[PDB]
DNA sequence: GAGAATCCCGGTGCCGAGGCCGCTCAATTGGTCGTAGACAGCTCTAGCACCGCTTAAACGCACGTACGCGCTGTCCCCCGCGTTTTAACCGCCAAGGGGATTACTCCCTAGTCTCCAGGCACGTGTCAGATATATACATCCTGTTCCA
DNA sequence: TGGAACAGGATGTATATATCTGACACGTGCCTGGAGACTAGGGAGTAATCCCCTTGGCGGTTAAAACGCGGGGGACAGCGCGTACGTGCGTTTAAGCGGTGCTAGAGCTGTCTACGACCAATTGAGCGGCCTCGGCACCGGGATTCTC
């Protein structure tokens, strides 16, 4: 199960994620492979911003899904 | 090398006279739009009533005709050297004018 | 009318919002959508 | 400004013209520095005068000097833009004509 | 004497787009100047085209080419579409 | 013979007849066609609608109800193609877009 | 010691305020007197509509603001934060006015 | 009427500083004021000469906002809002 | 078909100024383009002025004012002088 | 009567009649006055003579009996007023003026 | 009948860029100037050629002419002498 | 061998004294055709049109390099670098 | 944490934005007539594709050096603040200059016809000039020499 | 030991002659565009009148400009290093030249037809004037935010 994350710089990065994984793990590997601090990341999918305590299966995110990343400096 | 020349002064007097006053060039200033030379007093008195050259009637300036007139030491020395005696007559006149009114 | 979708980040904006709540991109005309080559991440 | 008439100038009478039948004699060095062209250092011919500084030059001399470069007056360093800043001087041409034929 | 302007048509368009918004006199004057300037630009381009091609008449083709030459990108594309639609409607009715 | 305006004929708000008269009287060509005023009016109306929509959005974003030259300037200078079209135009009472070089701004 | 702001903070505050504001920044009567004196050379006994001097002032301030933006860019390019006549001259020469 | 001499001193240092602040300038040297005065004088000379030429061709004695607009348009400084 | 150009008159003026100097074809083409550009600029300015003053005729006054608006300084002065001299010579006949 | 050209009448070398025809057919105004073409022809002749004289001067200076675009470019760019008039004009085969910044010179 | 043309900007060689810089009066050139110049030239050519092709297509022709190029350059403010007009 | 700079100065003088073109004609023609392919297919070109395009391009690049050199000297350097081009174009108003 | 700037809220006033009515002149509708151009046909030219040859120019590599890029230190010159002063601004009045409109008439330019010579396409002889060859002068650099 | 001065070899470059050559300048036929005469109708010059708006002056009221002070931050200069660029050489690539052939398409000519200018009658759209009530400038008071 892979996902695609698109940045505001036109960069699409492929991640190997499990549907049961929570977004905490998602941004964990985001920092691991990109160095983006957790507080600067906002996730957009299906016209809604993901809630902190929710996991992918709640949002019914399927294979080859594209999620948009927004960076806001803190 | 040119030689020493003696010439009639009536030959160049018409080309050395001042039209407005009829006398020799004293403090000669020239209008630069047409390059026409006159006595400073003559041209400054005329310029307060007209904005055109007395000779060729060309517009000297649109607003301030005094802005295009320049005093010419060249023709000054030309007259002082070509004609004899004006320098003595003139400085005697200034001294005898200043000898009574300080 | 109904909620309008953002062109830049696709997050659904309310009909009363004229700049995006996340990316603060001015809403475009009904015919011309706003472009992306305007600013950067920072 | 810088043109107000002085107490002498406002009422001075014209200098009477000398109409007597006398000749004038000039040496070839009487008018030397007054008639020397600053460029060629020779007797002036086809004289041209600048509008702003009223400095006389030989026509060919000033044309060549301006073409070469340094668009300022060779005598007073004041800038002149082109040939249009100069006027011919038939007065001086006639003067040198009778003076040294 | 009368002084013609585009104020009524600008107000009609404004009411069509934003039903609840007004416009001040200075803004209306800016709009009038903008319309006049654009009109002048397009007409000059069309006249130059017609003179270049040895033509004595200005047509919708010349106007379309002038619009393409002047307006950038998407503006030119949509303006051409609107002009073609208006011409087709006028010719049909 | 009921009179029907050409603007209503072509479904436009702009004065097709006035545009035709101005084209005729402007010394652009010896003669003008029939569709040229319609095309020009449609283009002018489209541009006006674009400008007015952007200005209205900008104005009511500020929570006012009147278009002002500041709103017009903001719309024009914030739309890229409109700014390219009006690069050499100065709008009275418009001001400038707020922008400060980051070098001048302190940071950490 | 009383309150003492470090240099620059008031500068950025003024920058923000004047970038938010839209009014004219030059005095009306001095600008009008300058305009009339400049116009004295071409014609004499001229008269001016008020809208004429208003348009002149608008154009003048717009031109000056654009020139100062270009000067600031030149100054930042030269690794400085202070604008200088060299920056002004370079901006004008590149623009093509000199 | 008065000779009206020495008027370009009325564009004051605070006004020049305000214009610079609107332009986004943080620090200003001491000679920028003289430089700005010279530049403004040149700009005004050009625009006024063009406008007065238009007015004189119109055979009037009053300079109009439309004449100023025409001069600016000829110079490439198109201005909106004054007709 | 014949194509008109100012080559003959350019050659006449060149022989008037420099009797023993010739001109190449590329230089002549450049001179022709220069003359066309100046003619177009002056004519456009005169037409704009005539439209501004609500006139239907282009006259020597419009030409003179356009020349003053376009040519800088001494060039404009000498051009005005030559134009007035030519006009008075033509009308005094 | 014998036909006398308007150019000869006004003492000009330029085609007054052709200028009048171009003014009439150029869509500039509804009517064209009689004295308008003479003025324009005289102005064009003066400008041509100015440039041609400068071009000839540069040509004979280089010892080239023939004017070339290089001579035209030198003449135009060496004069401030002509350069300002032709500021946005490119001359083919004209080259550039010889000019190097003093700071670039060897110390 | 042609299929596709590629890497024709490369034909603008580094020695040619150095020659242009020398005519401009440049004494010392960095390494990225070549790429920057290639991009700038590509943009300028794109604009001019687009305008010229628009003129040609309006003329209902299939050959781009020097008159079309001159008209495009004049429209862009780059008046060019020597090729007609 | 010469120190650096002498050959550069000689090249500057040589290329400022002459008026010939500095770009290879066939590569320039190929580039022009490739660029034109994106607008209309199967076009034809006149040799004069290609020559005019080349002249305009070279003049534009020469002017841009002059402005770049001015910027580089202003920044107290003798080497031209891409930010000088960027600043020159931004001030000219092309970007 | 003290202090100055600026957003947020609520009142108040006032003036101009928008709606309404009357008139008048300009856009509609209808018809005619002259010619601009849309289409078909033909010609010939110049744009494209190909060949081979020669050598000019681009490419790649190596080396030394000089110049761009921190880094530090100093000192001087804008910035921020308080106090004095000065003239900008606003409200008011008054006079007349000239911009804007109207009416009459006159003369100047468009349009038509006829005539004819000025300039353009075409053809051809000759010399200005690019190119080649050789030479002496101005630049440039490194190695050597004398003084500190 | 280095640093300023100088001599000699190498290289670019202007100068002096000879080649030959393709473009420049001149002569000719003719045909189309410019000149001479004449008419007529409207654009524009000229004179008179109205009243709108510009100029000039006055008196308060402050808002803003001018002047002086202390000090800290930024501009400038000197230093060191190591990295990127200029210079030179040898090799490889392909551009420029001269020639051939084919044909698509630009350019010119005849026709005939549909389209736009021009004129009349008219009637409704838009401009001028008026009037009113709500949106925004300014007022004051808290509350929040940014600096030092
Ligand atoms: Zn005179
Ligand atoms: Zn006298
Ligand atoms: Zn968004
Ligand atoms: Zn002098
Ligand atoms: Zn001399």
């Amino acid at each position: 199960m892979q996902i695609f994350v698109k940045t505001l710089t036109g960069k699409t990065i492929t991640l190997e994620v499990e549907p049961s994984d929570t977004i905490e793990n998602v941004k964990a590997k985001i920092q691991d492979k990109e160095g983006i601090p957790p507080d600067q990341q906002r996730l957009i999918f299906a016209g809604k911003q993901l809630e902190d305590g929710r996991t992918l299966s709640d949002y019914n995110i399927q294979k080859e899904s594209t999620l948009h990343l927004v960076l806001r400096l803190r | 090398m040119h030689r020493t020349t003696r010439i009639k002064i009536t030959e160049l007097n018409p080309h050395l006279m001042c039209v407005l006053c009829g006398g020799y060039f004293i403090d000669a200033t020239t209008i630069i739009e047409c390059l026409h030379s006159f006595c400073k007093t003559c041209i400054v008195r005329y310029l307060e009533t007209s904005k055109y050259c007395p000779i060729c009637d060309v517009q000297v300036h649109k607003t301030r005709p005094l802005l295009n007139i320049r005093s010419d030491k060249t023709l000054q020395d030309i007259v002082y050297k070509l004609v004899p005696g004006l320098f003595k007559n003139e400085m005697k006149r200034r001294r005898d004018f200043y000898a009574a009114h300080p | 009318e109904g909620f309008w979708d953002c062109s830049v980040c696709t997050f659904r904006n309310s009909a009363e919002a004229f700049k995006c709540s996340i990316c603060d991109v001015r809403k475009g005309t009904s015919t011309r959508k706003p472009r992306i080559n305007s600013q950067l991440v920072a | 400004k810088t043109w107000e008439l002085s107490l002498y100038e406002l009422q001075r009478t014209p200098q009477e013209a000398i109409t007597d039948g006398l000749e004038i004699v000039v040496s070839p060095r009487s008018l030397h520095s007054e008639l020397m062209c600053p460029i060629c250092l020779d007797m002036l011919k086809n004289t041209m005068t600048t509008k702003e500084c009223l400095h006389r030059f030989c026509a060919d001399c000033i044309i060549t000097a301006l073409r070469s470069g340094n668009k300022e007056c060779p005598t007073c360093r004041k800038k002149l833009v082109s040939k249009r800043s100069l006027r011919p001087d038939p007065n001086f041409d006639a003067l040198i004509s009778k003076i040294y034929p | 004497t009368r002084k013609e302007s585009y104020a009524i048509y600008v107000y009609k368009v404004l009411k069509q787009v934003h039903p609840d918004t007004g416009i001040s006199s200075k803004a209306m004057s800016i709009m009038n100047s903008f319309v006049n300037d654009v009109f002048e630009r397009i007409a000059g381009e069309a006249s130059r085209l017609a003179h270049y091609n040895k033509r004595s008449t200005i047509t919708s083709r010349e106007i379309q080419t002038a619009v393409r030459l002047l307006l950038p990108g998407e503006l030119a594309k949509h303006a051409v579409s609107e002009g073609t639609k208006a011409v087709t409607k006028y010719t049909s009715a | 013979a009921k009179a029907k305006t050409r603007s209503s004929r072509a479904g436009l708000q702009f004065p097709v007849g006035r545009v035709h008269r101005l084209l005729r009287k402007g010394n652009y060509a010896e003669r003008v066609g029939a569709g040229a005023p319609v095309y020009l009016a449609a283009v002018l109306e489209y541009l006006t609608a674009e400008i007015l929509e952007l200005a209205g959005n900008a104005a009511r974003d500020n929570k006012k109800t009147r278009i002002i030259p500041r709103h017009l300037q903001l719309a024009v200078r914030n739309d890229e193609e409109l700014n390219k079209l009006l690069g050499r135009v100065t709008i009275a009472q418009g001001g400038v877009l707020p922008n400060i070089q980051s070098v001048l701004l302190p940071c950490k | 010691k009383p309150h003492r702001y470090r240099p620059g903070t008031v500068a950025l505050r003024e920058i923000r305020r004047y970038q938010k504001s839209t009014e004219l920044l030059i005095r009306k009567l001095p600008f009008q007197r300058l305009v009339r004196e400049i116009a004295q050379d071409f014609k004499t006994d001229l008269r001016f509509q008020s809208s004429a001097v208003m348009a002149l002032q608008e154009a003048s301030e717009a031109y000056l603001v654009a020139l100062f933006e270009d000067t600031n860019l030149c100054a930042i390019h030269a690794k400085r934060v202070t604008i200088m006549p060299k920056d002004i001259q370079l901006a004008r020469r590149i623009r093509g006015e000199r | 009427r008065k000779v009206l001499r020495d008027n370009i001193q009325g564009i004051t240092k605070p006004a020049i500083r305000r214009l610079a602040r609107r332009g986004g300038v943080k620090r200003i040297s001491g000679l920028i004021y003289e430089e700005t005065r010279g530049v403004l004088k040149v700009f005004l000379e050009n625009v006024i000469r063009d406008a007065v030429t238009y007015t004189e061709h119109a055979k009037r004695k009053t300079v109009t906002a439309m004449d100023v607009v025409y001069a600016l348009k000829r110079q490439g400084r198109t201005l909106y809002g004054f007709g």
